[PDB]
């Protein structure tokens, strides 16, 4: 408040859709263009998830969406 | 953390920033060059992630400025082309986890 | 994901 995109990770104890949530509220106050959001989503959203929340979101492979991620976790 | 080649220039003219960081600041995949004129709050403007070298872009630094990542260094770069009086401001490196540093002053005339 | 998927999902 104000926090860098880069900055947000999921805790360990952090349920996945508060994280996300947490991620989106960030993301939108990032004074940046809609190409560079997406490519810090696409980027960051994953690579920042916790360890065992990383595991299980990364062996649903590429593509997956936000509900298939949050049904996974 | 140490950032540096901001500096006074003219329109037209070209700086190239350092941001020479620990092995930690280093471990992150992704790092970023934001923004900070007077009165305004930051913009991330360049970024780029560890691997594959993929580099992103605001629209208003396009085929102007270009990020650059040192690995066997530790030193993160934004060369800046063709310097504009709109891209006046303070420029910081961040990386996940890392403090934020003192920044470098650029100020382009006309 | 892109930051489009996360302001569909979202509103």
């Amino acid at each position: 408040s104000p926090t860098s995109i880069l900055d947000i990770r999921q805790g360990p104890k952090e349920p996945f859709r508060d994280y996300v949530d947490r991620f989106y509220k960030t993301l939108r106050a990032e004074q940046a263009s809609q190409e560079v959001k997406n490519w810090m989503t696409e980027t960051l959203l994953v690579q920042n998830a916790n360890p065992d929340c990383k595991t299980i979101l990364k062996a649903l492979g590429p593509g997956a969406t936000l509900e298939e991620m949050m049904t996974a976790c | 953390l140490v950032e540096s080649g901001g500096g006074l220039v003219q329109a037209g003219g070209s700086l190239r920033l350092s941001c020479a960081a620990s092995g930690s600041f280093f471990m992150s995949n992704v790092m970023a060059w934001y923004r900070q004129a007077p009165g305004k709050a930051r913009e991330l403007i360049a970024a780029i992630r560890g691997g594959d070298m993929s580099t992103v872009y605001d629209d208003s630094v396009k085929g102007r400025f270009t990020i650059t990542r040192d690995d066997d260094k530790n030193i993160l770069y934004l060369q800046m082309n063709d310097l504009k009086p709109e891209d006046t401001a303070m420029y910081y490196c961040k990386a996940s986890g890392s403090s934020w540093g003192q920044g470098t002053q650029v100020t382009v005339s006309s | 994901i892109t930051f489009e998927d996360l302001l569909d999902y979202y509103g």
